[PDB]
């Protein structure tokens, strides 16, 4: 497979004075690599890996029919473990752990871009791009920290300015941390018969419930009103009663 | 001896462990819904 | 006392990214260096030097977060923070707090 | 005419090392060679004197050139302009003319003179420029050398108990309240790098007072320039300090 | 002592990097 590389920069060593050999090897090594640094630009600049020949070293893998529901709902394992690294393939100028990280994010970032913002490619944005002309350019790393910079102000900006994460933060704060306490402390007034009562021995449904009035209570909006982001996460949030203790839990990462 | 210093060595040690031990608890859970489908 | 820290945080990357625009350009010479950079062979003596050297050094947060890693590594730094002060990391401290 | 390509490949030698700033000669047929066993940059590379060949003209001169080129592509981390000079001077020695040994002796010398002219202009304009070398310099005899007499008395004053005990009692966070209290009560806390200081405890032995240990510590990590500083600089600030 | 944690800490390293390759091998299989 892409052992050929290896194998044609062995041989280069034994030429490497030799002027018409090694002007031979080194066009046989440029012409043949070209599919590869084909497959890297389109990563890079796109995130998309095209050759189903599993030959490039960036694996993305195909979630099995039988656990689509399951990986839909976790999808932090879909994106932190159905990708990966093919440490047989890589050259040495990808022998290193900071590089093979910027590579593998940058990809990763420009493909959730794409599958968020919905756009098949980026040229709405008409940006001037430059690929990588060879793996024996100089400029690999530079090109390789611009592509990465360029992925994270993507990201970040969809983040910030689109998804509105500023405004999420707040939202977290105040439902998991109470920084504003006058919701939880009318739930508690409401339900302090039950929460006081042995976990068995009193109906689990009915808190869900009585917590819903309290928190996702609404009031709808016209067609074309934007929801607010506070809106939005709301109707998420769900209260349920568990068998796992807090002393118990807590216990495990040390009626 | 090993010289000492205004951070604290021994709670960055322990912050580590138990971020490593929220890893492990989320992953187990995780593997065990995949296992039983 | 350390969400202040992470809202002003956010606040200024915010603001830093509410006038940057979307897309940059980049742009290359000619690069007619050819045999003086392919280095073809086994590889050159420059590995050595970054393994000598170490990225253990970053702080200020200048001009607020640039990286989403750093984004999420801030936020874990802060979930990690809040668990730690809490009396529930250590044994004698979680007893304690349990038996009281 | 053997001898043209015989030394057609020293001459490739030289170029990479010039133009880049990398060493490529696996066996030893060069006169610039480096240290993996070494720790520290200024040492790792030496030159060789005795290997230096009659045909090769300001070989002081291309050792320097090559060690700062190292020095910026690969400590400083400003590969923006290590490219922009790759191309410029790849613009001159590979389509002005066809290489090094295509080069008329004194084109070659007066090559090498402008590179390293270029390279020292643009080595001073980082290391004393953004880095400001003089004002950290300043800052080392200010904190290492007693000046601030200030932020020391307000150190000892509030610290007056803690350093009562021995070095092995004395524990990080103790510092850390001791270090902040003396910076908001000294005229430091208006210093511009105040962050940068940073107490720490040497040799923590239990018949070691916490008066006979203490040492405050001015951080310059962050900056390329603390690679130039060899621990042997700092340990005899250390002992000053100490006296 | 805090030769002890480091040694725990390397330990939950391995258990890590076993659990994720437990979850590759299954991955695997089922396609």
């Amino acid at each position: 497979g892409g052992l050929l590389l290896q194998v044609i920069q062995e041989r280069m060593v034994y030429y490497k004075g030799d002027p018409t050999s090694l002007d031979f090897l080194t066009q046989l090594f440029d012409i043949v690599s070209s599919d590869y640094i084909g497959m890297l630009n389109q990563w890079l600049l796109e995130g998309v890996i095209n050759d189903p020949f599993d030959e490039f070293m960036i694996r993305e893998k195909r979630v099995p029919d039988s656990f689509m529901e399951i990986f839909q709902s976790k999808s932090e394992y879909y994106w932190n473990e159905l990708f990966l690294i093919k440490i047989d393939g890589l050259l040495n100028q990808f022998q290193n752990s900071t590089i093979q990280s910027k590579i593998l994010n940058t990809g990763k970032y420009l493909n959730i871009f794409k599958r968020c913002t919905g756009l098949h490619n980026f040229e709405s944005l008409k940006e001037k791009l430059t690929t990588i002309t060879s793996l024996a350019a100089p400029d690999l790393e530079l090109k390789i920290d611009e592509f990465y910079h360029r992925a994270n102000k993507m990201l970040m900006k969809l983040l910030f300015d689109g998804y509105n994460f500023p405004s999420v933060v707040n939202i977290f704060q105040r439902l998991f941390l109470f920084a504003d306490s006058f919701q939880i402390d009318n739930f508690i007034d409401s339900t302090f018969s039950e929460l006081k009562r042995g976990k068995l021995k009193i109906s689990v449904s009915r808190l869900q419930k009585q917590y819903d009035d309290i928190f996702k209570e609404k009031i709808e909006n016209k067609v074309g009103v934007r929801p607010s982001v506070y809106d939005v996460l709301k109707k998420n949030q769900k209260l349920s009663v568990t068998s796992e203790s807090l002393y118990k839990v807590v216990e495990e990462l040390m009626d | 001896n090993i010289a000492t210093t205004t951070k604290s060595r021994e709670e960055e040690l322990n912050k580590r462990i138990v971020n490593y031990k929220i890893q492990l608890k989320l992953m187990k859970n995780f593997l065990q819904e995949l296992i039983d489908r | 006392h350390n969400f202040e820290e992470i809202k002003n945080l956010i606040h200024t990357t915010a603001t830093n990214l509410a006038t940057s625009e979307l897309g940059s350009d980049i742009n290359d010479e000619g690069d007619n260096i050819f045999n003086g950079s392919l280095i073809r062979g086994t590889f050159n003596n420059n590995s050595i030097f970054d393994s000598k050297v170490h990225k253990h050094r970053t702080t200020t947060y200048v001009e607020g977060i640039s990286t989403v890693e750093q984004l999420i590594q801030k936020f874990l730094d802060y979930s990690s923070t809040l668990l730690n002060d809490s009396l529930l990391t250590r044994e004698e401290s979680l007893r304690q707090l349990r038996k009281m | 005419t053997a001898f043209t390509e015989v030394v057609k490949p020293y001459y490739n030698i030289v170029e990479h090392w010039i133009v880049k700033g990398e060493l490529i000669d696996n066996n030893n047929e060069f006169f610039i060679i480096f240290d993996q066993e070494q720790n520290e940059f200024n040492s790792i590379i030496k030159l060789l004197p005795k290997k230096i060949p009659a045909f090769i003209k300001s070989s002081d001169k291309i050792f320097q050139i090559g060690k700062t080129l190292i020095f910026l592509n690969k400590y400083c981390r400003e590969l923006k302009w290590v490219n922009q000079y790759n191309v410029k001077y790849s613009a001159i020695l590979f389509n002005n003319h066809q290489g090094l040994a295509s080069m008329t002796t004194n084109e070659m010398i007066k090559l090498i003179d402008s590179q390293y002219n270029e390279i020292l202009t643009f080595l001073t304009q980082i290391i004393q420029g953004n880095n400001k070398l003089f004002t950290h310099v300043y800052n080392f005899k200010r904190f290492y050398f007693m000046e601030t007499n200030d932020f020391i008395d307000a150190i000892m004053v509030k610290g007056k108990d803690v350093f009562n005990e021995s070095s092995v009692n004395i524990s990080s966070t103790y510092l850390r309240k001791v270090l902040q209290d003396a910076i908001q009560i000294s005229s430091v806390k208006n210093f511009e790098y105040v962050d940068r200081l940073d107490s720490r405890v040497l040799n923590p032995q239990h018949g070691n007072l916490g008066w006979e240990s203490f040492t405050i510590e001015y951080k310059i990590d962050d900056l390329p320039m603390s690679y130039l500083f060899e621990g042997h600089q700092h340990l005899q600030y250390l002992k000053m300090f100490h006296f």
